[PDB]
């Protein structure tokens, strides 16, 4: 009959993803990896 | 970990090197440390003995290579060497209440110290 009817719902859906995260994207690891001269086998220094 | 060694390495003949152990404190300095090796073949002489008033003293007959002095900021030992020689085959300890035995003391680390 004559009038207005409310169907459904409008939702605006969202276009491709954004993340974003700080300018911290590493401090450098290699003062253990790296160096110039490693050590023996079982003396494992704790290089913390 | 009472005892805490710093430094050392592998060591080419003709070389020399600086050694170094990291004290907890003063107090446990009472009354003889310990700047142990393991020579090899030849028997377990003392090399670096220090007191906790202050005191120093050396063999007399070996005392030809070896320097020790001390900081008390960071409670750090110095033990400069010069002249390094295969006398030194194998990896050193810095461990107090040596003399006492092998059984009542703290081992740390240690650092190793050979030649060809
Ligand atoms: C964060 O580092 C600087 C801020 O000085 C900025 O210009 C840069 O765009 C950011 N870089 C990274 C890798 O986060
Ligand atoms: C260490 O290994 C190589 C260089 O030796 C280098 O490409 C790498 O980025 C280093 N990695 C770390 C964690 O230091």
């Amino acid at each position: 009959e004559k009038g207005i009817y409310q169907t459904s719902n409008f939702r605006v859906q969202p276009t491709e993803s954004i993340v974003r995260f700080p300018n911290i994207t590493n401090c450098p690891f290699g003062e253990v990896f790296n160096a110039t001269r490693f050590a023996s086998v079982y003396a494992w220094n704790r290089k913390r | 970990v009472q005892l805490v060694e710093s430094g050392g390495g592998l060591v080419q003949p003709g070389g020399s090197l600086r050694l170094s152990c990291a004290a907890s404190d003063s107090s446990f300095y009472d009354y003889e440390m310990s700047w142990v090796r393991q020579a090899p073949g030849k028997a377990q002489e003392w090399i670096g003995s220090m007191y906790p008033s202050g005191r120093t003293y050396i063999n007399p007959s070996l005392k030809s290579l070896v320097t020790i002095s001390r900081d008390n900021s960071k409670n750090t030992l110095y033990l400069q060497l010069n002249s390094l020689r295969a006398e030194d085959t194998a990896m050193y300890y810095c461990v107090s209440n040596w003399a006492s035995g092998s059984t009542g003391d703290y081992w740390g680390q240690g650092t190793l110290v050979t030649v060809s």
